[PDB]
Protein backbone atom coordinates (compact mmCIF):
# COMPACT_ATOMS: atom_id res chain seq x y z
CA UNK A 1 0.00 0.00 0.00
CA UNK A 2 3.12 2.12 -0.57
CA UNK A 3 2.26 5.51 -2.04
CA UNK A 4 3.16 6.38 -5.96
CA UNK A 5 5.67 8.71 -6.08
CA UNK A 6 4.58 11.56 -8.45
CA UNK A 7 6.18 10.33 -11.80
CA UNK A 8 9.75 12.30 -12.23
CA UNK A 9 10.00 14.11 -15.97
CA UNK A 10 13.24 13.60 -17.83
CA UNK B 1 12.83 21.18 9.01
CA UNK B 2 12.45 17.23 9.94
CA UNK B 3 10.13 14.86 8.85
CA UNK B 4 9.51 11.17 9.56
CA UNK B 5 9.45 8.37 6.84
CA UNK B 6 6.04 6.51 6.84
CA UNK B 7 7.41 3.75 4.30
CA UNK B 8 11.17 2.77 2.76
CA UNK B 9 11.92 4.66 -0.32
CA UNK B 10 14.66 3.80 -2.27
CA UNK B 11 16.62 6.24 -4.25
CA UNK B 12 15.89 5.33 -8.08
CA UNK B 13 17.99 8.39 -9.63
CA UNK B 14 21.15 9.85 -8.42
CA UNK B 15 19.94 12.63 -6.65
CA UNK B 16 17.20 11.14 -4.37
CA UNK B 17 17.48 9.74 -0.97
CA UNK B 18 17.44 6.04 0.12
CA UNK B 19 15.65 5.82 3.69
CA UNK B 20 13.61 3.28 6.01
CA UNK B 21 9.88 3.47 7.61
CA UNK B 22 10.13 5.80 10.79
CA UNK B 23 13.96 7.57 9.67
CA UNK B 24 13.94 11.16 10.18
CA UNK B 25 14.83 13.32 7.42
CA UNK B 26 16.64 16.54 8.22
CA UNK B 27 16.82 20.30 6.67
CA UNK B 28 14.25 19.63 4.42
CA UNK B 29 13.13 22.19 2.08
CA UNK B 30 9.81 22.42 0.48
CA UNK B 31 8.89 23.12 -2.26
CA UNK B 32 6.17 22.19 -5.41
CA UNK B 33 5.54 19.19 -7.20
CA UNK B 34 5.58 16.57 -4.81
CA UNK B 35 8.99 16.13 -3.65
CA UNK B 36 11.07 17.76 -1.10
CA UNK B 37 14.69 18.14 -0.49
CA UNK B 38 16.16 16.57 3.02
CA UNK B 39 19.69 15.36 4.70
CA UNK B 40 19.71 11.62 5.15
CA UNK B 41 22.32 8.91 5.20
CA UNK B 42 25.16 10.61 4.72
CA UNK B 43 22.99 12.74 1.68
CA UNK B 44 22.71 16.08 1.55
CA UNK B 45 20.11 18.20 0.13
CA UNK B 46 18.36 15.46 -2.17
CA UNK B 47 15.16 14.55 -3.18
CA UNK B 48 12.14 12.01 -1.59
CA UNK B 49 8.19 12.36 -2.19
CA UNK B 50 6.86 14.23 -0.06
CA UNK B 51 3.87 11.21 -0.10
CA UNK B 52 6.59 9.63 1.90
CA UNK B 53 6.50 11.82 5.15
CA UNK B 54 4.80 13.17 8.23
CA UNK B 55 6.07 16.10 10.32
Amino acid sequence: QPPVPPQRPM
Amino acid sequence: SAVKALFDYKAQREDELTFTKSAIIQNVEKQDGGWWRGDYGGKKQLWFPSNYVEE
